[PDB]
């Protein structure tokens, strides 16, 4: 019954410093529903912060898609913080361009 | 289209 | 190739804030169209998808006043599952329905569907005949005497190969440029080590519509399917997915492997060799 989340941050199209683009952190393969997700620049929680709606996969499973509109500079770092009941404290996963 | 017809559990 | 209509529930009790969170989306394909949340300020069937825009009013009313029935009947069941597990009234439960049906390429009946959860565990489900039940504990064995004694498979049955399939086939036709739509993956690789003796091969493939993809890593020939990591296939959000498999190699052997990758928008399958 209870599954951890699986945990992806990337960007909508492949990151170019200075133009526009889309930060989604998807979480997919957990159980229950009761989920916490932020996106994080440079530490900051970010406020206007969009979510799919809640759907399942054939063993139950739910997922979801965290997304913000952004622009990537050089400097600053993203980062997607994720608290579920399974995790025996909120993880944090880094927004890789490689 | 949803279904039309409804049965509690 | 075939299409699919699916409608996805779900319903989470919250004790004791109140009333159950309710949950509703359908899909055709893998292009979400419809959206109802119990919490949301609109109350409405709400559209998510430019096609089903086109419906008049009457749809739209028709179809909140559904979803709206779905919901207080899972708000009920939540309420007799209870009673069956002999639960307390303490935690917080939950119960998921799906159905929906699939139709061919010249939009014949293919398959129907209709599945229950509780608390994320199978609970009941039609049959491939859409004439009989699979109860999968003795809890849903007193829904499944219940909904066989009211004969309730029949009139679902009208719909699952009825109905819904017209009604995809409506869909299919009026959203034609974007549900019968292929996106080709767009693909490439990138290298990693992880140490001297050893480097991690990635296959990428971004941008492809439907979801549905297959990425095999080879070594001469041969499927390495056993040493490599696949994530979940992931949207892009803007209609298209992503996804990447993942081979650690022997390095220098990188040149001995290659990416295959098929998708319903290729008209080839695709080989490329690092």
């Amino acid at each position: 019954a209870q599954r951890t989340p699986k945990i992806q941050v990337y960007s909508r199209h492949p990151a170019e410093n200075g133009k526009s683009n889309f930060l989604n952190c998807y979480v997919s393969g957990f159980h229950p529903s009761d989920i916490e997700v932020d996106l994080l620049k440079n530490g900051e929680r970010i406020e206007k912060v969009e979510h799919s709606d809640l759907s399942f996969s054939k063993d139950w499973s739910f997922y979801l898609l965290y997304y913000t509109e952004f622009t990537p500079t050089e400097k600053d770092e993203y980062a997607c913080r994720v608290n579920h009941v399974t995790l025996s404290q909120p993880k944090i996963v880094k927004w890789d361009r490689d | 289209k949803l279904i039309e017809t409804y049965f509690s559990k | 190739g075939s299409h699919s209509m699916r409608y996805f529930f779900t319903s989470v009790s919250r004790p004791g804030r109140g009333e159950p969170r309710f949950i509703a989306v359908g899909y055709v394909d893998d292009t979400q169209f419809v959206r109802f949340d119990s919490d949301a300020a609109s109350q409405r069937m709400e559209p998510r998808a430019p096609w089903i825009e086109q419906e008049g009013p009457e749809y739209w009313d028709q179809e909140t006043r559904n979803v709206k029935a779905q919901s207080q009947t899972d708000r009920v069941d939540l309420g007799t599952l209870r009673g069956y597990y002999n639960q307390s009234e303490a935690g917080s439960h939950t119960i998921q329905i799906m159905y929906g049906c699939d139709v061919g390429s010249d939009g014949r009946f293919l398959r129907g569907y209709r599945q229950d959860a509780y608390d994320g565990k199978d609970y009941i489900a039609l049959n491939e005949d859409l004439r009989s039940w699979t109860a999968a504990d003795m809890a849903a064995q007193i829904t499944k005497r219940k909904w066989e004694a009211a004969h309730e498979a029949e009139q679902l049955r009208a719909y699952l190969d009825g109905t819904c399939v017209e009604w995809l086939r409506r869909y299919l036709e009026n959203g034609k440029e974007t549900l019968q739509r292929t996106d080709p993956p767009k693909t490439h690789m990138t290298h990693h080590p992880i140490s001297d003796h050893e480097a991690t091969l990635r296959c990428w493939a971004l941008g492809f519509y439907p979801a549905e993809i297959t990425l095999t890593w080879q070594r001469d020939g041969e499927d390495q399917t056993q040493d490599t990591e696949l994530v979940e296939t992931r949207p892009a959000g803007d209609g298209t997915f992503q996804k990447w498999a993942a081979v650690v190699v022997p390095s220098g052997e990188e040149q001995r492997y290659t990416c295959h990758v098929q998708h319903e928008g290729l008209p080839k399958p695709l080989t490329l060799r690092w």
